C-alpha cells in the first residue's frame, strides 16, 4: 500500500517483549503516576507516586532484615539497584523502609533551587526505570507528589499505558553507584 | 567492551545463515525471517537497536534450553550477560533524545523494506516515536528512500565483483 | 559499551554532511568546515580523538541550546553522557603513554593535509606532545606521508568503482 | 608553508576547550604545585601541594554535612570522585575536613617502600585530575610536600602553564571505586 | 600431516603465560578441591575447599588491620576483589578472618531453596577466579565442603591440572560491586 | 569503551607490519611471525581472543622495559590498563558459553592455516575444549574450510583490485 522505489514494498513488526519474562525483569506503565516491575509470571514490584504515605517511622533496618534472610532476593536486588542509581543522595531521613515478614515496603518522602533535592533523583531514577512515557533546568523533574512507595506485589496485568520491557533496568544497571557521596574516609 | 553474543542458527532453511522470529516473539503472530545479509550486519554494526533485541532474544531461547528454568529467577545470570548482550550505550543516547525533545526509540516496532518478488529484505530499523505517538511515515520518508538506495548500490556492487571474479 | 552520539546536520551548505566548527570553538578564531568523508569515519572509528571532541562539541550545543541553561551546572547531564560520547579508554591509552615516556595527545593541537586545488581535507589527528613540548613535525613525517598516500589510494578506488558502474 | 606530495599542505588546528565550561568542569594548571578546576563561570576548587597545612585536627565530619546540606553539590561530587579514585587508600587519619557553612576544605596529609604509601595514591589521582605535564618504580610518584589542600574558590585566570580541559575528570569517572579496600564484610 | 585444500598446512602453537608473572597475577588449578593464585614470583593466595576449619570465632577486623598497615597490598587488593565479586552476600557471621602480623586467613562458612544461600555465591565466584574445569538450577553451584580457606602461600609448582592465566582474576574485575545489597540509605 | 592499545613495531624483518612471538612466549620454544595482513585485524576486530593475548604480551614487554622492574608488583597498573588491552565481555562469553555446555576457548591452544610454499598464515584462531579435552580436529573442520575460503576469497578479490589500478 506503500511502494518506495517501485520495487520496495515498506512493511513493520513489533516484538512481543513479554515471552522474555522468565530471565529478565519486565517493567511497564499504567498512568502517569502507577508503574510495575514483574520478576518472571508470580511476583513484582510496584511503585506509585502518592500523597497517601503508608509509613510514619525514621527506620529502614536493612541489616537486620538481611540478618533473617526472609525476602525474595531478586526483589531485593532491584531495590538497590533502584537506590545506588538515585543520583546525590543525601537525606537519609527521606527514605523509609519495613520488611518484616520478608516483606518489602519501601518509602520516599519527596516533601522539599528545587534541583539539589531528594525530589529530583528520586523522580530521575523513577523516570528512567519505567520509561514509559513540572518541567525544570537541564534534566531536573518536579511533581506535587509527595511519597514515592514501593511494594512487592503478585503478578497482573498492569501494562495499560505501555508495553512490558526490560529496557529500564538494563539501562538503570549501569547506573549504579556512579553518582554517590562519600560518607566516611573508609568505604 | 564490546557485544558478543553469537547468534543462533536459523531453524529456517530458507535463510541458511540469517535468524527467524516465531509466532510468540511478534505481536501479529507470525514467522518472520531475515536473511544472512542482513543479519551479517548485526555482527559488526553498534547502533541497531534491532541486532540487540535479536541477542536478547536468543540469550532467552538458549538459557531456557540448555539450564533447567524454574520459576524463582536467577537475576544475577541476566547481570552478568547483559553487556555481553547489548549495548547499553544505544539505551542511554536513546534516553537522552527522549530528555531534550528528540524522536526517539522505544525498542516495541520496526520498519523495513521488502523486495516482493525475490523476498529479500532490509534489516529493520526502530520506529521512532514523538508525543507519545508513532512517527507519521512521511516524517522520516527520506530515511526510507535511503534505505532503498543502499539496497540498491550494494547490490550492484556484489554484482560487479562477481563479474569482475568470473 | 560503544560511543553513540549522531553528529548534528552541519549549518554550513559546502559541506553537506560534514561537520563546521565556529569561530568560537578554535583559538584561530575562524571557520573551518570538513566533509562528509572525513566525518563519516568518526562513526566507525574507536581510536580518533578528533571524534571525541567532536561529540564533545555537538552534545554541548545541542544542551545549551535545548535544555534551559543555568549557571549552576548540571554535572549529572555530563556524568551520564560521558560513555555515549567519548572513549575513555582512549583517554587511558594517552595517559599510559604519557607515564612511559612516549608521546601522547593532550587533545589541543591536531594537524591536517589540504588539497589545496580541490578543498578536500583528512580527517585532523592530534599533534603529540614529548617533554612539555609538541613534537617537530620532521619527527612525525612519516605518518603525514601515510596520511597522503591512505587519501591517493581511496580517491583512486572510488574513481575504478565510479567507472565500473558506468 | 611545507608541502607534502606536491599538491598537499599541511594545516593545523587547535581546540577552544573553554567553550565547554557551561556542561563539564574544566581542569588547568599552574604550575607543577597548583591546579584548579573550575566549574561553570563563578566557582571551582583550587589543588595546592604545600608544605603549610591549615587544618590541625583528625575529623572529617562528612555526615553531619550532608544532613544540613548547605555545600555546593557539583564541588561534593568531584570531591567524592577523587577521594573515591585513590588506589588503595587504608589510612584514615592521613585526610581531615573542614565543610562548616557550607565551605569545602579537604587536607590530605602526604608525610611518611614508598610506593604503598598514601602519599603515592594521593599523588597519582592527583597528577591523574589535572594531567598538565622524585621517580618511583612501576607508576610510582613522590613528592617533596607534606599537604595537599583542596579548597573552594572562585573564578579567576588562572591557567598559566596548561589550557582549561575537561579530560582528566572524564578520565577520572571510570576510576571510581575500581581499588577501593573492603572495610567491612557488608558493604 | 592434515592438508587443507591441497595447499593449506594445518598449525598450532600454545602460548606460555607464565612469562606474565611480573605484571598481572596468574591463577591455576591443582585439583577440583585446590586452587592457586600467584603474584610474581615469591608470594600468592592458596584457597582450598575442605570440611576442616582453621578459625574457630566470628571476627573479621579490617579495619585494625588497615591501620597498622602491615599486609602485602596486592593480596589485600585481591582479596577485596573476590569478596565484592560475591552475588547477594548478606550472612556477615559466615566470613571469618585473621590478619594478625600481617598475614590473610580468610574462612568461608559453607553450611546450611539452595541457590539462595552463601555458599552459591562463594562457589561462583571461586568457580570463575581460576576457571580450571550437584549441577542446580540456572548457573546454580552446589559441593559437598563445609569451608573455603583462603590464606597466603610462597611461590611452587602447584598447576598440576591446569596452566597458569590471568584470565580469571581479569574477568573478575568487571564483577565488583555488581551485586552487592545496600546495608544502609547514605553509602 | 573499545580497546586501544598499539601492537609496537615487529622484530622480524620479514614481516614488516607484522608482529612475532619469540621462544619464551610459546610452549614449543620457538620463534613464529604473522605478517601485517594477519596482524591488522587485530586493529579492527572485537572478538579475536588471539588479538587479545597479543596485547597483553605486547603491554608486558613495555612496561617490563620502560618501567623500573621490581619484585613487589603494580597490581594497580594493570587494573587500570586492563579494559584498554582485552574486551572483557569476550571472557564473559567463554564463562557463559562454559556453563552452559558448549564449547568454549580456555586461551591456551590456538589453531591456523599455513600456505607452505609463500609461508603466508591466517589469524589463528581459539582451539575449543569441552568436558576437560580439546576438541578433536574433525568436530570443527568446518570452521577450518571456511578460513580457508576466506583466505582465497580476499587473496582473488586483492589481485582484482590490484589488476584494476594498473
Ligand atoms: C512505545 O510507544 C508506543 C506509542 O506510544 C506505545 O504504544 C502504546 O501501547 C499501549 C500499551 O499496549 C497501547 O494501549 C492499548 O490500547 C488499546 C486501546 O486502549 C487497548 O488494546 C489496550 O488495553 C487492553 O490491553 C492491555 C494490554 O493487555 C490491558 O492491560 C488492558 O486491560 C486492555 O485489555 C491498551 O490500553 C497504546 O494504544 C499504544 N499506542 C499506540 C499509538 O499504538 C508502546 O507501548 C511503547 N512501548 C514501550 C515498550 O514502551
Ligand atoms: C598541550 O600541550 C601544550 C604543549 O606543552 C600546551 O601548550 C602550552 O599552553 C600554555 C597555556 O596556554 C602556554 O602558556 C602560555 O604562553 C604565553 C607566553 O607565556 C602566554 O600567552 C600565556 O600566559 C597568558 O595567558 C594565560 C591564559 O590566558 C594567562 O593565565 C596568563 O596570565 C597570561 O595572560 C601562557 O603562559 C604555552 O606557551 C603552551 N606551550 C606551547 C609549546 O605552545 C597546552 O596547554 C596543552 N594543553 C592541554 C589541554 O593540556
Ligand atoms: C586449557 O584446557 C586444556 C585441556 O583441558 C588444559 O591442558 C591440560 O593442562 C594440564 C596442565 O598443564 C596438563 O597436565 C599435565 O600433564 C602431564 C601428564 O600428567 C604432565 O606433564 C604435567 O605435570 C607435570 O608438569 C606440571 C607443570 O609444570 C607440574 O606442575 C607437575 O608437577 C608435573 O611436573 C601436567 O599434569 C594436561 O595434560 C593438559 N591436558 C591436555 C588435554 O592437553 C590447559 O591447561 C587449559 N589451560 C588453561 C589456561 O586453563
Ligand atoms: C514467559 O515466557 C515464557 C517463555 O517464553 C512463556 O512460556 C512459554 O509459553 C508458550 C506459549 O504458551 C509455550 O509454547 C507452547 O508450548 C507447548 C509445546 O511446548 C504448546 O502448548 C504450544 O505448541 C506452544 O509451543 C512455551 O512452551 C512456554 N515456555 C516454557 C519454557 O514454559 C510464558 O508464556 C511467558 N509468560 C507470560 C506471562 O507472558
Ligand atoms: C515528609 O517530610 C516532611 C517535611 O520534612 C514532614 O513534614 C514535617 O514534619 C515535621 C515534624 O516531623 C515538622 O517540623 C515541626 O513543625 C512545627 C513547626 O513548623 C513544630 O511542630 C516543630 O517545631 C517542628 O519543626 C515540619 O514542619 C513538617 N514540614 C512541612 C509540613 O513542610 C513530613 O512529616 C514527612 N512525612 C512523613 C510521613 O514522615
Ligand atoms: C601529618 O603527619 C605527620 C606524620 O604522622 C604528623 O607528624 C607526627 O606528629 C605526631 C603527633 O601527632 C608525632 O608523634 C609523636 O612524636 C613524639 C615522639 O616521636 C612524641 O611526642 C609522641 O610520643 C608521638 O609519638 C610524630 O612523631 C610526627 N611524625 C613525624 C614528625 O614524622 C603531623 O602532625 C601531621 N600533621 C597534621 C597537620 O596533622
Ligand atoms: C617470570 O617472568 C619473568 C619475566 O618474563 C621471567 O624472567 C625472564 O626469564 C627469561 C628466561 O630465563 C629471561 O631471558 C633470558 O635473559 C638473559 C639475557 O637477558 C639470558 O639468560 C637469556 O638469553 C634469556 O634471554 C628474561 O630476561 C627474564 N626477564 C626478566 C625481566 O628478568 C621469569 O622466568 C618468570 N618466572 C617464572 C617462575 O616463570
Ligand atoms: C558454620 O555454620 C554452621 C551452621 O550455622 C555452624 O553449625 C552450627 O553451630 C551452632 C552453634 O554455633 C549450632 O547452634 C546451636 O545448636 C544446638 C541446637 O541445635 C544448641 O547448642 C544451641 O541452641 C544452638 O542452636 C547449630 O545447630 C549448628 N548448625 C548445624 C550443625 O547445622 C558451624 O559451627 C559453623 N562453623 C564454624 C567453624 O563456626
Ligand atoms: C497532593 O498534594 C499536593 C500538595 O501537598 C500539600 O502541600 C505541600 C507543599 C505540603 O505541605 C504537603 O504536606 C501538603 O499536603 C498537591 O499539590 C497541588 O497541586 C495543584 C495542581 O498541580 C497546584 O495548583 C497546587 O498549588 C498544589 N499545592 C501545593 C501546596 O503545592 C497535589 O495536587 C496533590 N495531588 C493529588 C493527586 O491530589
Ligand atoms: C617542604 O619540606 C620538606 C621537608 O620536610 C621536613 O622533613 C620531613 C621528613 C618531615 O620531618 C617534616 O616535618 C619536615 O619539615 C622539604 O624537603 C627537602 O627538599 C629538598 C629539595 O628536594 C631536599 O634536598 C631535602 O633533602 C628535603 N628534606 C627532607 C628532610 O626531606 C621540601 O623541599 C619542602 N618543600 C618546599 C617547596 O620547600
Ligand atoms: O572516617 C573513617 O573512615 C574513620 O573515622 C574514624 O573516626 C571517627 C570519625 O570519623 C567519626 O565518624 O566518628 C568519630 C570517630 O570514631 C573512626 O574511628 C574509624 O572507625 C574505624 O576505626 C577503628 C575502629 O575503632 C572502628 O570500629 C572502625 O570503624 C573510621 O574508619
Ligand atoms: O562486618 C560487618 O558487616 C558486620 O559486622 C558485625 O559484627 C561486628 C564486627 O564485625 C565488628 O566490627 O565489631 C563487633 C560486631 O558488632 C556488625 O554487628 C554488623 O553491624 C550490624 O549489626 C547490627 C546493628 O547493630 C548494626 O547497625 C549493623 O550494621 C556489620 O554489618
Ligand atoms: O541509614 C543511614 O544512613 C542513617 O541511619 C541513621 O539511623 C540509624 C538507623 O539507620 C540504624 O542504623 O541504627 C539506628 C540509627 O542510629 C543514623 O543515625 C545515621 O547515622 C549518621 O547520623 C549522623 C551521626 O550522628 C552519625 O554518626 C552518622 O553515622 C545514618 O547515616
Ligand atoms: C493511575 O491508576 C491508579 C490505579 O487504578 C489510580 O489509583 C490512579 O488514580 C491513577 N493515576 C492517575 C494520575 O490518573
Ligand atoms: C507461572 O508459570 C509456571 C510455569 O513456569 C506455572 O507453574 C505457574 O502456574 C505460573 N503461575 C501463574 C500465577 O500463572
Ligand atoms: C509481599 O511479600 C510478602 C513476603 O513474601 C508476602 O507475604 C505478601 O503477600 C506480599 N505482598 C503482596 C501484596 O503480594
Ligand atoms: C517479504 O515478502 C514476501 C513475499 O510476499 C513474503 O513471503 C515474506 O514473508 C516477506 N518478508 C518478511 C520478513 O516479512
Ligand atoms: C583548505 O584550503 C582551502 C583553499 O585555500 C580553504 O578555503 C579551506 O578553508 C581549507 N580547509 C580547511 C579545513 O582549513
Ligand atoms: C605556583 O603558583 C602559586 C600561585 O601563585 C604559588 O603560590 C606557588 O609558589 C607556585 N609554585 C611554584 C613551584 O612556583
Ligand atoms: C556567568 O555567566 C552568566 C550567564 O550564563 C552571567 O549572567 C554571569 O554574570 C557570569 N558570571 C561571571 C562571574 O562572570
Ligand atoms: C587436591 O590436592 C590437595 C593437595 O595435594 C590434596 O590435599 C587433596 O586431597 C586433593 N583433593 C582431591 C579431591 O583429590
Ligand atoms: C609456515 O611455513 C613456513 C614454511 O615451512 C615456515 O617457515 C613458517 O615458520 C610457518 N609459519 C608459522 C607461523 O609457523
Amino acid at each position: 500500500t506503500s511502494l518506495y522505489k517501485g520495487v520496495y514494498e515498506l512493511q513493520t513488526l513489533e516484538l512481543n517483549m513479554e515471552t522474555l519474562n522468565m530471565t529478565m525483569p519486565l517493567s511497564c506503565t499504567k498512568n502517569n503516576s502507577h508503574h510495575y516491575i514483574m520478576v518472571g509470571n508470580e511476583t513484582g514490584l510496584e511503585l506509585t507516586l502518592t500523597n497517601t504515605s503508608i509509613i510514619n517511622h525514621k527506620f529502614c533496618n536493612l541489616s537486620d532484615a538481611h540478618k533473617k534472610n526472609l525476602y525474595d532476593h531478586a526483589l531485593m536486588s532491584i531495590i538497590s539497584t533502584f537506590h545506588l542509581s538515585i543520583p546525590n543522595f543525601n537525606q537519609y531521613e527521606a527514605m523509609s523502609c519495613d520488611f518484616n515478614g520478608g516483606k518489602i515496603s519501601v518509602q520516599y518522602n519527596l516533601s522539599h533551587n528545587h534541583c539539589g533535592t531528594v525530589a529530583n533523583g528520586v523522580l530521575q531514577t523513577f523516570m528512567r526505570m519505567a520509561w514509559g512515557g513540572g518541567r525544570g533546568n537541564w534534566d531536573c523533574i518536579m511533581t506535587s507528589y509527595q511519597y514515592l512507595i514501593i511494594q512487592n506485589t503478585t503478578w497482573e496485568d498492569h501494562c495499560q499505558f505501555s508495553r512490558p520491557s526490560p529496557i529500564g533496568y538494563l539501562g538503570l544497571l549501569s547506573q549504579r553507584t556512579r553518582d554517590i557521596y562519600i560518607s566516611r574516609r573508609l568505604l | 567492551g564490546t557485544f558478543t553474543w553469537t547468534l543462533s542458527d536459523s531453524e529456517g532453511k530458507d535463510t541458511p545463515g540469517g535468524y527467524c522470529l516465531t509466532r510468540w516473539m511478534l505481536i501479529e503472530a507470525e514467522l518472520k525471517c531475515f536473511g544472512n545479509t542482513a543479519v551479517a550486519k548485526c555482527n559488526e554494526k553498534h547502533d541497531e537497536e534491532f541486532c540487540d533485541m535479536l541477542r536478547l532474544f536468543d540469550f532467552n531461547k538458549q538459557a531456557i534450553q540448555r539450564l533447567k528454568a524454574e520459576a524463582q529467577m536467577s537475576i544475577q545470570l541476566i547481570n552478568k550477560a547483559v553487556n555481553a548482550l547489548i549495548n547499553d550505550q544505544l539505551i542511554m543516547k536513546n534516553h537522552l533524545r527522549d530528555i531534550m525533545g528528540i524522536p526517539y526509540c522505544n525498542y516495541s516496532k520496526y520498519w523495513y523494506l521488502n523486495h516482493t518478488t525475490t523476498g529479500r529484505t532490509s534489516l529493520p530499523k526502530c520506529w521512532l516515536v514523538s508525543n507519545g505517538s508513532y512517527l507519521n511515515e512521511t516524517h522520516f520518508s527520506d530515511d526510507i528512500e535511503q534505505q532503498a538506495d543502499n539496497m540498491i548500490t550494494e547490490m550492484l556492487q556484489k554484482e560487479y565483483m562477481e563479474r569482475q571474479g568470473k
